[PDB]
């Protein structure tokens, strides 16, 4: 019951030690029909050359660590040929497998929730002021919470506390989540569909949804144990379509 | 009991009868860009009367063009020396010495078969000054050692007791010596080209010699004698049977150059005429 | 006394033969020179779509 | 196991054999010896109109 | 065309082979290596009255 | 009929001018059977993150170009997760599509051969002599013909005629094969299966097929029209298989 295996394209992944997988609202995802389509030309989709688990860079668990994010898609726009057909196209769909990945030993513990947010609109660090794009993102690298309020401009207002949007961060399991527990399981798996308020959209202007990795119950360990624990994230775009072919775009 | 077994004669195909025409169908406008060869007959372009055609292609099967018996080795060796390791022949085993039988079977990328091997010994005399003398006839000794066993260092080793390794006593005046072998190979069929190494780390033993390991061959004089020097020479010879071949290659053009390699020196495509419009002209009173 | 009889090759415009297997192993046989099959297709015809070859290859 | 069993070659006023084909090539079998036919008249009686033998030749 | 068939010598825990016959004279065959007869009966037991085994030999 | 669309995974090949397709010997890949495995541990099979179109980079068909040839595989050990599964296993198998594209005006012409020889054992400069690994292949950059015999140590004797191998260039009709005629045609396509004496083999040691592209007319234009012709190579694995992991070799 604890064993699992995830196939998609040229890709694998087994785990031994899962709770079960989330489907964010009970929905899989899919095509779009033909009764709920705007765009008129035909649509590409490659299906095995964009479907398939991308790994991203790993960051290290240290003992006083506040959690980290990520925005998709921008993520992934320099991942083989999904990133490809990002930068050639107008309009881009797709769903998401994500699998966070961190184990440890029976003699570690430590809890860290892992959580999807879809439109997750972030404020600045100055009240009278704006975010730009660099303090809200950095590809595949994470951006990194704060343990007391921040200062100076042009930063994100990011201590831990209040999620960077203005709520109580143990609130956040509204949304489509799981838990590491050390002690109980090493995986964490989520299923997300397309979610927005128009049937497609241009990947680059707008975030979908951002990621969160937030422990709870910081890390410990005793005399001689490992003191290297890093998280790995691993994401597989799925029913991928694109419209509107046109010259790359450059950023 | 007695079991009749049907044999099956394949001829080539008859030609049909066939007059004018003026239509559409285009059979002789094609394109070799797809990769394709037309299926055109001649009565697909003149008129054609009926024939039956009664030519079969047995001699061109596979079995029948490579069955035949080959020279692969050959060698010398002495009943007396100054040198002791002129006293026996060895050699390992492969078909790569002699180019008419390495040619025929290199227009394959694999073959799988068993063997039939021939030997034909021959002596003479060494030319000394003094001659006569009746010498007894000779027995010759022949020995088969697969990859790993023990290597004779004289012809008195012990190596010679052959309790396990498979050997032929022949003596001279009778037939050739002959055996079967079948089908001795780690792999599912023999490999006639490697395009590969030895090593993990893309170096050490390119191509051939890195598949084959089919152990050595061993052959001395049992008599151990003859005051009076003597010289003997062996040759062997292959013949595949039950064969089986696959993925066919185009025939080597340039001339061989050594027995572990495939390396050539370049040469021509053919050979030149006067101009693209030459003729011979043979009807001259 | 497995004793096989066959046909032996002869011309076109008492025939027969008789063989028997002396050995224990398959390899001590004589050659099977009397197979004739063909398949050029494979090496001629190697196209994913058919060729009808009164047709134009193309268009 | 494929073998073929025929009549041996034997005189006029236990006379069959056994064959079996031990190689995959049919260039490796042995030569058909015993396949008689004959076709004369292709040399000796190659003309349009027939010749009944006991009927002159012309007229 | 007078063509014998018949089974290999093969072990135990395609194997038969074919034969014709070229020559006229019966001395000209092969030899039949495949007939394995007994009756030793004939050097072992040579008595008049029948010996039981189980029984004693005499009284 | 002459319009062909090819879909991998997440990738799509379009084409508007296409001859037909060659399967190599009338035999379509496809995964190993039980009654012909030896190796016994469970194989992998990510089926769609390593089954997609790679694009190696490209090379300029000039006035006097004698050909090019690459290695498969190991043109392929830096492509995504197909270089990665290679690179943690013992054992692969696969089959592949290969596309060759070169398009051009009605006011040119050329004519190319494009062909894949399973087992091309090459041949050096020096006859007393072996080769070296460097001078058969540079991964996605491909090994050029020449001109005239070539000298020197360690290179590959390379004048077109000879194909490298010693045979006539004009018979490598026997392999698998089709043309680029400019005034027809502006794209190749060969699906090749799994050829091999053994069931599966290591993927670094052994090369399976060398592709050729070699030009019988050569390019020509007149007064104004564009002298920049490209030709690129696209090539996307099959039914692939690995067996025998542990951890990963370094070149």
């Amino acid at each position: 019951d604890r064993v699992r295996s995830i196939t998609l394209g040229n890709s694998t992944i087994t785990t031994q030690e899962s709770a079960n997988v989330v489907v964010a609202y009970g929905r899989w995802p899919e095509y779009l029909k033909d009764n709920e389509a705007t765009a008129e030309d035909q649509p590409t989709q490659p299906d095995v050359a964009t479907c398939r688990f991308y790994t991203l860079e790993s960051v290290t668990w240290e003992r006083d660590s506040p959690g980290w994010w990520w925005k998709f898609p921008d993520a992934l726009k320099d991942m083989g040929l999904f990133g490809q057909n990002m930068y050639y196209h107008y309009l881009g769909r797709a769903g998401y497998t994500i699998h966070v990945q961190c184990n440890a030993s029976k003699f570690h513990q430590g809890c860290l929730m892992v959580v999807c947010v879809p439109e997750a609109e972030m404020g600045c660090s100055q009240v009278d002021g704006t975010v730009n794009e660099h303090s809200l993102s950095e590809g595949e690298t994470a951006k990194k919470f704060a343990s007391t309020s921040t200062n100076g401009t042009n930063t994100v207002q990011s201590i831990v506390t209040n999620a960077g949007m203005g709520v109580g961060v143990g609130n956040l399991t509204i949304f489509p989540h799981q838990w590491i527990n050390l002690r109980t399981n090493n995986c964490a798996t989520i299923v997300m569909p397309y979610i927005n308020n128009v049937p497609m959209d241009n990947m680059f202007r707008h975030h979908n949804f951002t990621l969160m990795i937030i422990p709870f119950v910081p890390l410990d360990y005793s005399s001689d144990s490992s003191t290297y624990v890093p998280i790995t994230v691993t994401v597989a775009p799925m029913c991928a379509e694109y419209n509107g072919l046109r010259l790359a775009t450059s950023l | 009991v007695v079991e009749a077994v049907e044999n099956a004669v394949a001829r080539v195909a008859d030609t049909i009868s066939s007059g004018p025409s003026n239509s559409q169908a285009v059979p002789a406008l094609t394109a070799v860009e797809t990769g394709h060869t037309s299926q055109v007959t001649p009565s697909d372009t003149i008129q054609t009367r009926h024939v039956r055609n009664y030519h079969s292609r047995s001699e061109s099967s596979i079995e029948n063009f490579l069955c035949r018996s080959a020279c692969v080795y050959m060698g010398e060796y002495h009943t007396t020396n100054t040198d002791t390791s002129k006293l026996f022949a060895s050699w390992t085993i492969n078909a790569r010495r002699m180019v008419q039988m390495r040619r025929k079977l290199e227009l394959f990328t694999y073959v799988r078969f068993d063997m039939e091997v021939t030997f034909v010994i021959t002596s003479k005399q060494d030319q000394g000054t003094q001659l006569g003398q009746d010498m007894p006839p000779l027995t010759h000794q022949i020995m088969y050692i697969p990859p790993g066993g023990p290597i004779p260092k004289s012809v008195t080793d012990y190596t010679w007791q052959t309790s396990t390794n498979p050997s032929i006593f022949w003596t001279e005046g009778n037939a050739p010596p002959r055996m079967s072998i079948p089908f001795i190979s780690i792999g599912n069929a023999y490999s006639n080209f490697y395009d590969g190494w030895s090593h993990f780390s893309q170096n050490g033993v390119y191509g051939y010699n890195t598949l084959n390991h089919m152990g050595q061959i061993y052959v001395r004089h049992v008599n151990g004698s003859s005051p009076l020097p003597m010289t003997s020479t062996v040759r062997m010879y292959f013949k595949p049977k039950h064969v089986k071949v696959w993925v066919p290659r185009p025939p080597r053009l340039c001339q061989y150059k050594n027995a572990s390699t495939v390396n050539f020196t370049p040469t021509n495509i053919t050979e030149k005429r006067q101009s693209i419009n030459y003729i011979p002209e043979t009807v001259k009173p | 006394m497995g004793a096989q009889v066959s046909t032996q090759k002869t011309g076109a415009h008492i025939i027969h033969y008789t063989n028997i297997n002396y050995y224990k192993d398959a390899a001590s046989n004589s050659a099977n020179r009397q197979d004739f099959s063909q398949d050029p297709g494979k090496f001629t015809e190697p196209v994913k779509d058919i060729m009808v070859k009164s047709l134009p290859a193309l268009n």
